[PDB]
Parts: structure tokens; C-alpha cells; sequence
């Protein structure tokens, strides 16, 4: 809601980036995709989360790890839709996690484990 | 279009159709309608896996509307549920 | 089409696509894109009649686009709340 | 459903047809209507539920009684859209009540009536 | 939706889904789709008014999609043509 | 194409406003019309176009001259659709013809018209 | 959806929501609509190759509306052309 | 059209089935596609025409021979857009030529390859 610059490093990550979204704080902020938004201004969080996303469905190591259909929403600025088994009621989409625009404490995790997370699970 | 109550109400072609809305729904700005249509699909196909059939493809089978198609097709009938309308 | 979150986001020209995106889905063989279509109708408009505006308008006004338009442009202004985009 | 052949007269209406669709039993099938579908042939009641309303937006008399968009809904078979005061969660257009295709024997109620018909009120 | 080749491909109900389609390319940015629409329209009826019948309803019916209908199907029957599906 | 303000005065108009648009000039730009329109700024013509059939439809006198399907046209900007022995070709809606944003020097035609004006007919 | 006169109108999520709209309309029972979209993704674009970006793609890039876009948006830069919306 | 059933053996094809469909006759049915059609009743050529792109979109060796966008238009049962250098008028898709339903005098033509034959060339 409140305007701001993005700041942080972010972290190398595999071909399987987001096999730990439902474990623990979820994958990290890709250090190739921290590099993109890296002092960049943002009018708000969700502004920061589109933009974030787009500059996934641009990066080819990470792009080629989701299918069409996903691909395709990340294009727009739209979180991936998760497997079915880490949905949570209607949020049935990748979330991001804050542990501000500071992507070194951003993760990206599952409905369902981003709810754990805030309950100490 | 019109959702039909079940798969044996499609033929293979509408079925590319509804999933061709599926995918443009897919890059709208909101996941209102997305939502909606998805559940039909869950629902109708009833495959235990819903929507992973279309968001996480398998690795044995082309990430396409024929494939999915294809998919469908071989598991409803291969637990002797009603197939696509001929 | 789009669906924004607030009536400042739309032009009046804007908001009777969305009002005929109403009607297409209201001549559907289901309501099942239609109903997530007047919840956001409903949202957006913060009317206390809600869908009444669409489907039961009041003889003091046109039953139609522009008047369902009008309606909403002269409660929101008689309440203080933002109007269409200019 | 099984198929059958709609019976009954119906009663006559004025132009407040469903003005007392939210009280007792609801608004009688209008006989002009029940003209046009006695002795016919329906493969379940939810194809009568169709050809019922599709009947109603071409009685003039009945027509003029619903605004445009409504009349739209019936002209496709689908029940006509209740007030904003009539609705119950997700049903929000009139039901039929029956009292399967005996025309006597159905009544046009909104959703929050209905629900009280059956429990007991 | 699809385009059929002909009013005996139509039912009533499914002719009003082609009007709402019209209606909605009617307020669209631009006329590219709802030429195409209307000259399909003006094909299958081949009522010789075409467009008239749409933009410019008699007086002696109704201005809307049913009255559109009622028009057509009683020129059609006049004029000994064969009418909307069954 | 070249930004500019509407000017003019326009003429008074009855309840069948454009019956001799295809005929000589045409139909004048309504009085009523051109009080809405004065001293206004335009990046173009056809910006002052759409926002002259857009205070059309918002005329009640000139509104419910147009069917219901051609009102919803203005209301987008967009000229109503001429009827069908008046159009010419792919040009099916009413034009504005130019004798600038002088409202008393622009008309309003049918294509027919407006192609045979321009050809000394 | 709203067709733009120019590339420059679009932002390339935008240009995405009108390759999808094309996919839909590719798959419908007739082209007429079709058709029409393609002539004005040719129009706007203006590659030389036309409608060959979307059903004769490179083997270089990715068949995918994301292949599409960037296959666009290198062109018209390497020929100087303004891009997509910012 | 008048109905009847497909015959014909056809002929085997490569990987470029289509590669000569701009030239001569064009290209054959493939065996495999007659196979599946062969003693098949049909409506009317248009009806053989939708069920014979269809099968070639379930044809593993053919389909991985078109784009994405094409192999969905056969499988709809449209034929595959031609590339634009072989395009005539709204004419933008192969075409099936007649030397009814025999398959052995069916071949797959461009639109502009097509046009030349029947003007004798
Ligand atoms: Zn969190
Ligand atoms: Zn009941
Ligand atoms: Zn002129
Ligand atoms: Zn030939």
C-alpha cells in the first residue's frame, strides 16, 4: 500500500525452485530475479508481486520449471495455481511471505503453509 | 459458453473449447471467472487430481489441450466412467 | 473482460461493457459466470439495492444501460463517494 | 427425473403476478400458461422448469410484469432473478415448490420462502 | 459462441445468445467483430431489412432481443422459410 | 489530428433530428449539444467525435430518438448505425462532415450522402 | 476485447490477452471472428511474416504467446519501431 | 452434399508431409488417416473434411509436424492455417482437392496452389 524501492540480494536456486513453497519459509527470492527489481519503485506490495512474477515468466531457468497454463499467468503479473493438494479453500495460488520490498526476508509459499507459517507450524 | 453437467455432454471438440476459455480467463486480470470455470472442470472430469491436469501436465504427455484431453479420456476409461459424446 | 475493484477505475463507457458482459452471461445456459459477475457489480457499486438496479429499476428511470449507469452516477455522488473516471 | 405429461388448469393472475411469492405457498401457475403445457411431454422437471419460464416471457401479459433483463433470463429457461430481499445465500432467483408435473400442485416461490415452506413454516 | 449456418440451427433461446453477442460487440472500442456478427445475422434471417431489424425495431413490437425473434419467426413463417430449431 | 476547442452555436432540432441526414448537408450539431461541447479541449477530431455522440445519448430529447442498440453505441463514443439503404459499403454508421471544431460548420450525414456531397451531388 | 490501433497501445500482458482471445476464436466451430482478430494482430504488428508468428513459429523461440510477444518486441526494436506500452 | 463412405488406401508420408502441397497436385492422404476413415459413413464432404483434420491432430507423427495454434484448429476440425506466402484472399487455409470421398483422389492443397489447378496450371 505504502510506495517504496526493492532491496536485496535474493539467493541462486535449482530447477526446482518452489519444491520446498510448502516447507518451512517456502523458496527464496531468485538472486537473477532480485537483480531485475533491485531499486526499482513500487506504488505498493501487489505492485511489487506483479512485477515480480512478470520478471519470472522472462527468466528461461525459471519459466521452462512451469507449465503453459502457469507460464501464461506469471506473464500478467498473476501467481502460479499450485498442485491441488497445497490450496487452502479459494487461495489456490503461490503466496509471497514477508519474514516492505526487502526481497532477502520475501519468500514464495503455498496456501496452505504460508496459513502454519502465522500459526507456529 | 455454456458448462455442460457432464462429460459425456461434450464432444472432444467443445471440450478444447472449454478449455480455450479456461486459458484465456487464465491471463485476465482477476481469477473471478477463472475460478469458476476450474471448479466446472474439477467437477466434471472428476479426475482425482483436478486442476493439476492443467497447471502441472504430466511429463508422459504434451502439455496441450489434446493432451489433456488425451489424459482425461484414458483415465475415465480406464475406471469405466462415460467417455466424450461421439 | 477486466474486472476492476473500484467504480473510480472505470469510465462510464467502461462500466456499460461491463453491464452488457451482464447481460451476455444473463441469456447463458447457467449463472455460474453470471452470479461472480453482479457480486463484483455489487461490490464496486456499494448500493444497499445491489442487483435490484439491474434487475428491478425503478419506473422513475430507463430500464436499460444508461439508466442503470445514471442511477449509480447520482447515489454515489448523493453520498459523497468517488464517481467513474473522467 | 423420469419423463411425464404436465396436468392441471392453473388460476388466473392479475399484474402483480409474484407479488406474494415470498408468503404461504407462493404464486399459482397462471392457467394461460398451463394451457400452453397441458398434455405435453418433459424428459425430467427441470425440463418443464425451462419451458415453464420460456412460456412466461411469451405471455404478454405476464412479460410486462418483469424488467428487460429478466425477461432475458426466462426467454432462455432460467428463472427470473428475485429482489436483493428474496434471495438465500446463493439461490437468488424463483423457485418452483411442488405442493411432479401436476400444474395444480406448483407454486412460484422466491428462495427465502421456500426455505421456510420445508421447515416447517 | 458458434456461428451456425442457418435460423433451423437456432432455437429461439440460442438466436437471443447471438443478439446479446451483438449487443455486447455493440459498445465495444471499435466495430471489427460486430461487422462480422451483423453480417452474419443479416445471412441467416435474410430478412430484407437486415441491420433495420436490430437498429431500427418497428414500433408495432418490442425493442428487445425477444421482439427481434418474434419479428423474424413471423416473416420467416409469412414467407413460407423454415423457422427456429424445435 | 491537431488538438483545438469546439465552438458554435448549432441549431435547435425536433424529435426527428437526423430524418434529412442523407440529404443536402445533412443534420446540424444540436444546439443543446453544442452548449455541452463550447470551449472544450480535443487532442483530435475523432476524440471530439466520441464525446459528441456521448453527450447525445445523455440528451433525453435526442436519446429517445435512437433504439435501444444505438444508444448503447453513443454511449461509447461510437456513431449509430444508419439504417440499412443508407450505408455505403463497409461505412454503416452516421458520419460527420466538415463545410475544425466548429460546430456550425460540421454536419451529420449517412455514408451515402457524405461520399455523394463530396462529389458534387 | 478493445482492439488497439497500435502496438504502442498495448502492454505486452495486454498483447498476451489478445493472443489468447485469437487461440479461443482459432478453436470456435467457424474462422469469421477469427479472422478478423488476425488481420489486426497483422495490422499492428507489422512483421513482414504476419500471421506466420503464430502458426509457423521459429524453431529459435518458444511457440508459446510469451515466444510470440518476444519475438515482436526484438523485431520492432531491431527495425527501430516503438515498442509496447512501458 | 449427398452422404457416402470414405475409401481409399492413401500413401505413406514423411515428416513433411505438407511440404509439397504448394506444388502439383499437393499432398496425399496419408495411409494411416485413410486407415482410420476408411468404410466411414459421412453427410457430406464438409462433414468428411472436419473428421479427416481430426484425426490428423490424433496422429502422434502428424501433429508434431504443425504449431500448437494449428494443431488445435484440427483438432476442432478446421483446417491448419497456410503460412501467408501461400494465401489467397480469405482464402488462409489448406484446402482438400478432388481428382467424392474417394480418399486415393483426395489431396491437400494450398489455397493459391489450388486456384491454379482449376484454372488449368
Ligand atoms: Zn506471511
Ligand atoms: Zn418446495
Ligand atoms: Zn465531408
Ligand atoms: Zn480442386
Amino acid at each position: 500500500n505504502k510506495p517504496g524501492k526493492a532491496t536485496g540480494k535474493g539467493k541462486p536456486v535449482n530447477n526446482k525452485w518452489l519444491n520446498n513453497a510448502g516447507k518451512d519459509l517456502g523458496s527464496p527470492v531468485p538472486d537473477r530475479i532480485a537483480n531485475k527489481l533491485r531499486d526499482k519503485e513500487f506504488k505498493s506490495f501487489d505492485d511489487f508481486r506483479k512485477k515480480f512474477w512478470e520478471e519470472v515468466s522472462k527468466d528461461p531457468e525459471l519459466s521452462k520449471q512451469f507449465s503453459r497454463n502457469n507460464n501464461d499467468r506469471m506473464k500478467v503479473g498473476k501467481a502460479p495455481k499450485t498442485r491441488t493438494q497445497d490450496v487452502s479453500g479459494k487461495r489456490t495460488s503461490f503466496e509471497l511471505h514477508h519474514e516492505v520490498y526487502d526481497m532477502d526476508a520475501i519468500s514464495v509459499v503455498t496456501p496452505k503453509r504460508h496459513i502454519d507459517i502465522h500459526r507456529g507450524k | 459458453m455454456e458448462l455442460k453437467n457432464s462429460i459425456s455432454d461434450y464432444t472432444e471438440a467443445e471440450f478444447v473449447q472449454l478449455l480455450k476459455e479456461i486459458e484465456k480467463e487464465n491471463v485476465a486480470a482477476t481469477d473471478d471467472v477463472l475460478d469458476v470455470l476450474l471448479e466446472h472442470f474439477v467437477k466434471i472430469t472428476e479426475h482425482p487430481d483436478g486442476t493439476d491436469l492443467i497447471y502441472y501436465p504430466s511429463d508422459n504427455r504434451d502439455d496441450s489441450p489434446e493432451g489433456i484431453v488425451k489424459e482425461i479420456k484414458e483415465w475415465r476409461a480406464a475406471n469405466g466412467k462415460p467417455g466424450f459424446k461421439q
